[PDB]
């Protein structure tokens, strides 16, 4: 009945203003009875509120945050946002953004969020942004693994499909790595038939958003 | 301002088995409290609101009970798919405060890994740098052990791992090792072997490759 | 300074009603679990932390000012009315407040849906030719989705207009889907209106009306309402408190600010 779908620039330098911006589809943010609601969890962390707000003006954010924390509706935009000045270490997180329904019978006012986005990383640092670099996993009784090795970028996260999101049974995506060197390191598998490795084909496509980077490999016999 | 104390931390059990989870607010909250369930790279889901209603989709196995300073989130017959991290959070005041979350792992029966290993690839090498891959696929419990072997000589220091969570179907992980060497190095030395130990292995399992076949 | 109780609520000299399961506005709106309490009276009504709802999913808006109003008048005394709703299905009922094995509504209200393809403007009147204030109690339906508001009311958006001699409230549905209780994304807000000797009650909808069925007999007196979780027992005592009764000989209590009869000063 609504999607969420989060969006904002994933690395912010530190003391700078973090922005995000939440899409929302199948309902109007113009809504009397709806909230918007953030949420964030540091990476190992647990939940943590950040507010809501309604189209009438009202809005509710937790004091942790409220002298650094804004919110808004864009009416023509479908779109409603979180604004974070003066960022450190401390406001990296994954951040959700989530609608509810004023129901004073059974919860406090804007207190309630039941559909939520998937969440955006956010990473504060001084750091630069890099993309990766993708290496393929060549195959070597029966069945035969096959990969993308996808190596130093920065910040998090990449996404990688197999075949354009074509290939999807049997995909192992592997939580990133950080390396001395302060980036990241991933690898993406899948198993598939040996019988298949000498006529069909299989590309990696290892995509990042912070780099504007697309690489596809494609994988086969040393 | 409310804290709000979830227990266990963490919990494994059975499929079929019967779990509970507890969350004990650090005041009154009458019903004012919902539970979510978070599920890897999903969106967070609420399952039971105003302490016992079941939200749609959710399985009748999911029941919440409980008022004032005690809450009970039980899950009847647990199922694969119910790996997951719950969390209860209160609404009776601001801000609406979570607790700190259980995860709920799976047990099930011993599955070895398949293991695989991948050389650097060539176009790798032209930056000065060999990353050699295992892989251990689809094996449970999540202990494995991953010694690598360069002509025979153990390694330490040179390698990291990571897992993967859960699987929501099969309750299994999955491994990968990767082995990083300078291209000068990596070019010295010729049998590179990576070694696993775990319990579904009578004895360790070792996938090998030499360098230039 | 009184500093000690039973723990006991004693149950003379004070009527006392005990809510058990059930809270004053449940057994005002006719909860299914709570209609043991019809026509009950009490000098002290008191409510438990256990109790619970189990019907259709609601809320009061000026919740406080209507258990404060039927606690002080002391009586669930109520009178059915021959309320005439032409051209609409009356006594609508839900799984979300089943009565017995099949599903049900609050006993005191009365949820109108369309009759055939149509839902007509109602607009019916009743007039209070008694010498004592009347308590209607009425609410308004909340669809979940423009199609739900359609399929049971016709019309695309509905109103609820009661208004009295010196009084009119008007209430706007509010469309959309809440969370899940009891199965069900939609609400009813309840509200309530005083009738006065000589006035006249005029309920006017073109949909989502879940309309009275008569009237809860006012009175003035010394009724009230308290929360307590102490068990009733078989003692007198003039004087009570949620912790218990206490006696009265001393001029001070120090056991609750919240009291109820001849009780001494809190301090
Ligand atoms: C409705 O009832 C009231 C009271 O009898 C009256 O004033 C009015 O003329 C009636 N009709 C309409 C459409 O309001």
């Amino acid at each position: 009945q609504v999607q969420l779908e989060e969006s904002g620039p994933g690395l912010v330098k530190p003391s700078e203003t973090l922005s995000l911006t939440c899409s929302v589809s199948g309902v109007s943010v113009t809504s009397d009875i709806y909230y918007w609601t953030w949420i964030r969890q540091p990476p190992g962390k647990g939940l943590e509120w950040i507010g809501y707000i309604f189209y009438n003006g009202d809005t509710n954010y937790n004091p942790s945050l409220k002298s650094r924390v804004t919110m808004s509706i864009d009416t023509s935009k479908n779109e409603f946002s979180l604004r974070l000045t003066s960022v450190t270490a401390a406001d990296t997180a994954v951040y959700f953004c989530a609608r509810g329904t004023e129901d004073l019978g059974y919860c406090s006012s804007g207190s309630c969020p039941n559909h939520w986005g998937q969440g955006t990383l956010v990473t504060v640092s001084s750091a630069s942004t890099k993309g990766p670099s993708v290496f393929p996993l060549a195959p070597s009784g029966g069945t035969a693994a096959l990969g993308c090795l996808v190596k130093d970028y920065f910040p998090e996260p990449v996404t990688v499909s197999w075949n354009s999101g074509a290939l999807t049974s049997g995909v192992h995506t592997f939580p990133a790595v950080l390396q001395s060197s302060g980036l990241y390191s991933l690898s993406s598998v899948v198993t598939v038939p040996s019988s298949s490795l000498g006529t069909q084909t299989y590309i990696c496509n290892v995509n990042h958003k912070p780099s504007n980077t697309k690489v596809d490999k494609r994988v086969e016999p040393k | 301002d409310i804290v709000m104390t979830q227990s266990p931390s963490s919990l494994s059990a059975s499929i079929g088995d019967r779990v509970t989870i507890t969350c004990r607010p650090s005041q009154n909250i009458r019903s004012f409290l919902n539970w979510f369930q978070h599920k890897p790279g999903k969106a967070p889901k609420l399952l039971i609101y105003a302490a016992s209603n079941l939200q749609s989709g959710v399985p009748s196995r999911f029941s919440g009970s409980g008022s004032g300073t005690e809450f009970t989130l039980t899950i009847r017959s647990l199922q694969p798919e119910d790996f997951a991290t719950y969390y209860c959070q209160q609404s009776y005041n601001t801000p609406p405060t979570f607790g700190q979350g259980t995860k709920v792992e799976i047990k099930r029966t011993v599955a070895a890994p398949s293991v695989f290993i991948f050389p650097p690839s060539d176009e790798q090498l032209k930056s000065g740098t060999a990353s050699v891959v295992c892989l251990l696929n689809n094996f449970y419990p999540r202990e494995a052990k991953v010694q690598w072997k360069v002509d025979n000589a153990l390694q330490s220091g040179n390698s990291q791992e990571s897992v993967t969570e859960q699987d929501s179907k099969d309750s299994t992980y999955s491994l990968s090792s990767t082995l990083t060497l300078s291209k000068a190095d990596y070019e010295k030395h010729k049998v590179y072997a990576c070694e696993v130990t775990h319990q579904g292995l009578s004895s360790p399992v070792t996938k090998s490759f030499n360098r230039g076949e | 300074v009184q500093s000690s109780s039973t723990g006991k609520i004693c149950n003379n000299p004070h009527r006392i009603l005990d809510g058990i399961d059930c809270t004053l506005i449940d057994a005002l709106l006719g909860d299914p679990h709570c209609d043991v309490f019809q026509n009950e009276t009490w000098d002290l009504f008191v409510e438990r932390s256990k109790a619970f709802s189990n019907c259709y999913p609601y809320d009061v808006p000026d919740y406080a000012s209507l258990r404060s109003l039927v606690a002080s008048s002391g009586t669930l005394e109520f009178i059915t009315e021959g309320f005439t709703w032409t051209g609409v299905t009356q006594n609508g009922g839900s799984n979300a407040c089943k009565r017995g094995p099949g599903s049900g509504f609050f006993s005191r209200l009365n949820w109108l849906t369309k009759s055939g393809s149509t839902y007509p403007v109602l607009n019916v009147t009743m007039p209070n030719n008694d010498n004592f204030d009347k308590l209607y109690i009425w609410g308004v339906h909340h669809p979940s989705t423009n199609q739900e508001q359609t399929s049971l009311y016709v019309q695309a958006s509905g109103r609820v207009t009661v208004s009295t001699r010196r009084s009119q409230q008007t209430i706007i549905p509010n469309i959309g889907s809440r969370p899940w209780v009891r199965g069900l994304s939609s609400r009813i807000s309840i509200y309530w209106t005083i009738v006065k000797p000589g006035d006249v009650l005029v309920i006017n909808s073109n949909g989502n009306l879940i309309a009275p069925r008569g009237y809860f007999k006012m009175r003035t007196g010394k009724s009230s309402i308290m929360r307590s979780d102490a068990p009733i027992d078989t003692c007198i005592s003039e004087c009570i408190t949620p912790n218990g009764s206490i006696p009265n000989d001393k001029p001070f209590q120090n056991v609750n600010k919240i009291t109820y009869g001849a009780c001494p000063k809190y301090v």
